[PDB]
């Protein structure tokens, strides 16, 4: 479940 | 025999107090307060001037009024355009220290002089395209205080031994020399027709010379402290005069005495220049409480403040079109109010 | 529908952090704006003091660009909402472009501002030949187009993506890194190399210089004030701190990103990330709010115009 | 001063000459030069300008592109870069040297020029280009221009020169009214927008020849087709 | 819109603010140094040891930095109504000679001198480097004379060290500010370049100073 | 010992001026204010248009 935000 | 003539003296300065006292009838606050005040002035710095790189200290305006020249502490005199702000030239001088600068009636020729005791001359309507020195006025042992156009062959300055005197700038040769001082001199202030003029010195002690004769006329008492700044008012028969002691005080020519006080509880700073306007009811006080005040001139009541500057106000002047008012300061800038 | 991008947060959390937020938001923005008024008010400054006074300037003004632009957008599309994304392809190319080009702006000033003052203390006449305002408003210019142009690279590569278990829903479209990983690895490694490493370096080495010259000047100003020396020996030390503290976690954080692949990624490491995300960008505008006031208001002259 | 000009001769057309003009006697480098060209048999015309600095060069539409400006200022040198001559380009080319600020007198000293051999703009108007003159007369000359010379700021831009029989053209009234330095005050210049005078009151010997008038107030700078006084 | 010679004179004007600002750069960059004290008091000395008519500059370079020294005391006139062309000095020389102790008060004439000038409202941050001029005919002349003449109120000894301690502990005690400026004391030599090199060094320790107050240190 | 003759001279020669009232040197200058009060920019502040600045 990689996160998404950078 | 010389303490016979110092009683002697001090009878003949108590029968001149005695006579002034003798035609004094009513003091200018009793005949001009039937007249309608002023209302405030207020007005805003419609250029600014910034070229300066140092504290400028003097500054004259042209008798076209549209030319000043502005003299200042990093070595330049520039040459402003007061319409457009274009500097029409800058001069490099031959030593920084520098206490004033004049520009002739004719427009032909600038002066300035300090600490070198020389009140330099430069020609700026020359053939080879760039200013130039004229004359080297020397002889003088004291910083300047101020050098004025008479014609473009006469000048004369306002020295640091207490002297004023009177040049011929062809020759070289200062003609006439003024004595009579006992501290040295600040300012100078030609008469509208160029036949005496008054200088102030450390004296507090306003003096009426005459030109063309060369001995002193009638002698001002009336400061505490010494004086930085004289203006005839434009008819030629009173001046104002700016000091140490926060009071302007215009003395008047024929009745032989002081007139009217210019002071004020909220401020105690020194005065640094003084100028009237063109009809001479507002004369305009250069302070060092770092803004210039507008003085009714003839019901004495502060009538505005100019409050553009962020140091002391060195010196200021008046358009003879009467349109309007340069001020300068240790700030380097040029402000021209309207 | 779309609702495996919500990131369960505590709420007293993201209350908290909108509370530090907002407190960083005024402290800053005020801070940094009468540094900003008194170097524009005080003019009075010819001689080699103006060009200090112009770099102290440009890192009050990168900081308030960097709280100005980042901080609000960050709140409302981080912290609360974390999809759908607002504002678009163009939105995401356009954030990162300026926050990054101003972070770049904030340690290229530092950086620049401790090799101004290590000219200017330990070679004092050296410096006083080349100091000349052309030199340092070319300087401040070549600094900011520096900043400019390494943030170019985050301009392509942060694009708009619907991640949505769907193909396409409403809201599902988030902001992210949308080129392959293997070179958002060498976008993230320089961006942590020029936006952390060279400037940590160049102002240990300096600050650690300027302190050594002072504290000998120290011992032979005893040995032949010395309270504001020993308070300018605090203040280099405390720049170096103060620097290290606020930009290490945010540079750890993004190379967390960059390194951990999804095999290695649990969704403790979900929640984590996100709480850690909270906590380096509180980090990042501490650094952003405290850089004015030991810049400025530690020197005792600054105080009385402050 | 002196402007002293070089580069003459007969060169072929098509092909290329440098100019050299030498200036002596003044700091040149506050100055802003120009070229004026005289076909030999015609009045004068003007080819470009550089000012002070290098800062500004404009140029002529008839010589852009085929003609370079530049100048030497430690050397005190004023350069024209002539390349692909025709037949229009035979002339006499004189040098002007010229300064501007708040009342100053441009085009104020003319070098002696040379004569090199080739084998919506603002039309100023002569009356007349031939006068019979009685010595001790008053001799009045005029001036149109296609536009108002008025600008907003109160000037009007006509200048008259006046060229001796083999001698560089001179510059006697100045932004149509001032009189330059050196000139004797029987010239007199008024006028209005657009129509002008020139007044000579008691004409005198050695004071015969071309007349110009030239407006400045827009570049390029069209001058008249010069009015000629005759005995 | 500006005419075509408007924008000639916008030309020029800005080309004289381009030499009045490369100027400007070339004298902010220089090292401006003023001479005081009454006279016969070894200024001639100092300014013979730097470079081997109202103000007289004397004009050196060191470490290919440009140096100007104002030998104000040529001209004589109110120092209450030019001194204030000074601030922006860097660092004030003054100069007493040890020897003017007994001979007419001219030691407490330039006390009161230096008192005037230390404590001045331009020259509020300017330091001061101290001079003491002739030391080894003051060795004479208190190995003859006794102390007692110049400063009423003291009893020491009369040995060359302890004399010259307490005339530089009451030239140094006359600044009321000790916070803002620091005086610089030097014992000059017969002739030699510890006198030059202390007024560099003195000099170098102001400009280290003043750069630690503008960059935001000190 | 001549200084204090060249006061008392100077003194003596400032003596014998021609004095005035103080009311009529007073209303001279109020009467020349007056007459040029209407032509003076800055006591009463000229249209937008006539000023130069």
């Amino acid at each position: 479940k990689k996160p998404y935000i950078l | 025999e010389l303490d016979q003539l110092r009683q002697e003296a001090e009878q003949l300065k108590n029968q001149i107090r005695d006579a002034r006292k003798a035609c004094a009838d009513a003091t200018l606050s009793q005949i001009t307060n039937n007249i309608d005040p002023v209302g405030r002035i207020q007005m805003r710095t419609r250029r600014t001037l910034r070229g300066h790189l140092a504290k400028i200290y003097a500054m004259h305006w042209g008798t076209d009024s549209r030319l000043l020249v502005s003299a200042s502490q990093d070595g330049k005199l520039i040459i402003w355009d007061s319409y457009t702000t274009n500097k029409v030239h800058a001069i490099p001088l031959r030593s920084s220290w520098v206490m004033t600068c004049a520009y002739a009636p004719s427009g032909n020729y600038v002066a300035c002089g300090g600490l070198d005791n020389i009140c330099s001359i430069y020609n700026l309507k020359t053939r080879e395209g760039n200013v130039r020195v004229s004359r080297e006025l020397a002889g003088h042992t004291g910083y300047l205080s101020c050098c004025r156009f008479l014609d473009d062959n006469q000048i004369v300055t306002s020295s640091g031994d207490t002297t004023c005197a009177l040049w011929d700038i062809e020759t070289g040769q200062q003609t006439t020399t003024f004595t009579g001082h006992t501290g040295d001199v600040m300012s100078l202030s030609l008469a509208p027709d160029t036949r005496l003029f008054v200088s102030g010195a450390c004296d507090a002690s306003a003096k009426l010379w005459d030109v063309r004769e060369g001995m002193c006329r009638q002698t001002f008492t009336g400061h505490e402290s010494d004086i930085n700044a004289i203006c005839f008012f434009p008819n030629g028969n009173a001046f104002a005069t700016g000091s140490d002691d926060a009071t302007c005080r215009l003395f008047d020519l024929r009745a032989d005495q002081e007139l009217m006080t210019y002071s004020h509880d909220n401020i105690i700073c020194g005065i640094t220049s003084v100028s009237f306007s063109k009809s001479g009811r507002l004369l305009l006080a250069g302070y060092d409480d770092f803004n210039c005040n507008v003085w009714d001139a003839l019901k004495a009541d502060r009538a505005g403040v100019l409050a553009g500057h962020d140091n002391r106000v060195s010196c200021l002047g008046v358009t003879d079109d009467g349109m309007a008012v340069a001020t300068g300061s240790w700030d380097s800038f040029l402000k021209i109010w309207n | 529908p779309s609702s495996e991008l919500d990131v369960n947060t505590d709420i007293y959390s993201k209350v908290l952090v909108t509370a530090v937020y907002l407190a960083l938001f005024v402290v800053g923005t005020v801070g940094n704006t009468v540094t900003l008024f008194t170097l524009a008010r005080k003019k009075s400054l010819q001689s080699l003091q103006s060009t200090v006074h112009y770099h102290l300037g440009s890192l009050a003004l990168s900081d308030l660009l960097t709280l100005l632009l980042a901080m609000p957008v960050e709140l409302y599309n981080f912290i609360w909402v974390h999809h759908p994304w607002a504002f678009g392809d163009a939105g995401c190319r356009g954030y990162y472009f300026l926050r990054d080009a101003c972070t770049y702006a904030t340690a290229l000033n530092v950086a620049s501002l401790s090799v101004e003052r290590y000219l200017a203390i330990c070679h004092p006449f050296k410096a006083k030949t080349l100091m000349s305002r052309s030199r340092t408003k070319k300087f401040i210019s070549a600094i900011w187009l520096a900043s400019a142009l390494l943030a170019v690279p985050m301009l392509f590569t942060m694009g708009e993506q619907n991640r949505s278990a769907d193909g396409q829903h409403a809201g599902g479209l988030v902001c992210t890194p949308t080129i392959h990983t293997a070179t958002v690895k060498v976008v993230i490694q320089v961006n942590t190399f020029m936006s952390f490493i060279f400037p940590m370096v160049v102002i240990s080495v300096l600050n650690t210089i300027i302190a050594n010259k002072l504290t000998v000047m120290v011992r032979q100003a005893a040995e032949q004030r010395v309270q504001a020396l020993r308070h300018g020996v605090r203040v280099l030390r405390a720049v170096v701190i103060a620097f290290v503290v606020c930009w290490l976690p945010y540079h750890v954080r993004r190379l967390m990103f960059c390194y951990i692949s999804d095999e290695q990624w649990t969704p403790f490491l979900y929640d984590f990330y996100h709480y850690f995300y909270m906590v380096t960008n509180a980090l990042f505008y501490v650094s952003s709010t405290i850089n004015p006031i030991l810049y400025n208001l530690v020197s005792a002259n600054f105080r009385h115009i402050f | 001063v002196q402007l002293v000009e070089s580069g003459g001769g007969l060169v072929q057309p098509g092909g290329s000459r440098k100019l050299s003009c030498s200036a002596s006697g003044f700091a040149f480098s506050s100055f802003g030069m120009h070229w004026v060209r005289q076909a030999p048999e015609k009045g004068l015309e003007w080819v470009a300008y550089i000012s002070s600095g290098s800062g500004t060069i404009y140029y002529a539409d008839t010589v852009k592109g085929r003609f370079t400006i530049s100048r030497d200022d430690p050397k005190n040198t004023l350069f024209l870069q002539m390349t692909s001559l025709r037949s229009e380009d035979t002339a006499m080319y004189y040098c002007v040297r010229s300064i501007y600020y708040y009342g100053s007198s441009p085009f104020d000293f003319w070098g002696q020029g040379t004569t090199l051999t080739v084998s919506s703009d603002i039309v100023m108007t002569q009356a007349t280009s031939s006068v019979p003159v009685t010595p001790g007369e008053s001799v009045s000359i005029s001036c149109r221009s296609s536009k108002s010379l008025l600008h907003s700021n109160g000037n009007t831009y006509l200048y008259w020169f006046l060229q001796r029989p083999g001698q560089s053209p001179q510059l006697l009234i100045y932004r149509m009214s001032n009189l330059a330095s050196g000139v004797p005050d029987r010239f007199s210049g008024s006028g209005s927008g657009t129509a002008f005078t020139l007044t000579i009151s008691r004409l005198e010997a050695e004071d015969v020849g071309v007349y110009y008038c030239m407006q400045h107030l827009e570049y390029p700078l069209t001058f008249g087709a010069g009015t000629k006084l005759e005995l | 819109t500006l005419s075509a010679e408007d924008k000639a004179a916008v030309e020029r004007s800005k080309m004289i603010d381009r030499n009045l600002r490369e100027d400007g750069e070339k004298a902010a960059r220089e090292v401006k140094l003023l001479l005081l004290g009454a006279g016969e008091s070894g200024k001639s000395t100092i300014v013979k040891q730097m470079k081997i008519t109202g103000i007289v500059e004397t004009h050196f370079t060191f470490k290919d930095l440009h140096f100007k020294m104002f030998d104000v005391g040529g001209q004589r006139s109110e120092r209450k109504k030019w001194i204030h062309c000074f601030e922006g000095v860097t660092a004030i020389i003054f100069c007493v000679a040890l020897s003017d102790y007994d001979l007419v008060n001219r030691m407490h004439e330039s006390m009161k001198l230096f008192d005037s000038i230390c404590n001045n409202k331009w020259f509020t941050d300017t330091s001061i480097i101290l001079f003491l001029n002739k030391k080894d005919l003051f060795e004479e002349k208190i190995k003859k004379s006794p102390l007692t003449i110049c400063y009423p109120e003291y009893a020491g000894s009369n040995t060359y060290e302890e004399a010259a301690a307490y005339i530089q502990c009451q030239f140094e005690d006359l600044n009321k500010r000790k916070d803002t400026k620091e005086i610089y004391t030097h014992f000059t030599c017969a002739t030699d370049t510890k006198n030059v090199q202390f007024v560099f060094d003195a000099v170098t320790d102001v400009i280290i100073k003043n750069n630690l107050k503008d960059c935001g240190l000190f | 010992i001549a200084q204090a003759r060249k006061l008392v001279e100077q003194l003596k020669m400032e003596a014998n001026i021609d004095r005035i009232k103080v009311s009529k040197a007073a209303a001279d200058l109020m009467a020349y204010c007056e007459a040029h009060a209407k032509e003076d920019p800055l006591l009463t502040p000229v249209p937008a248009s006539e000023n130069p600045f």
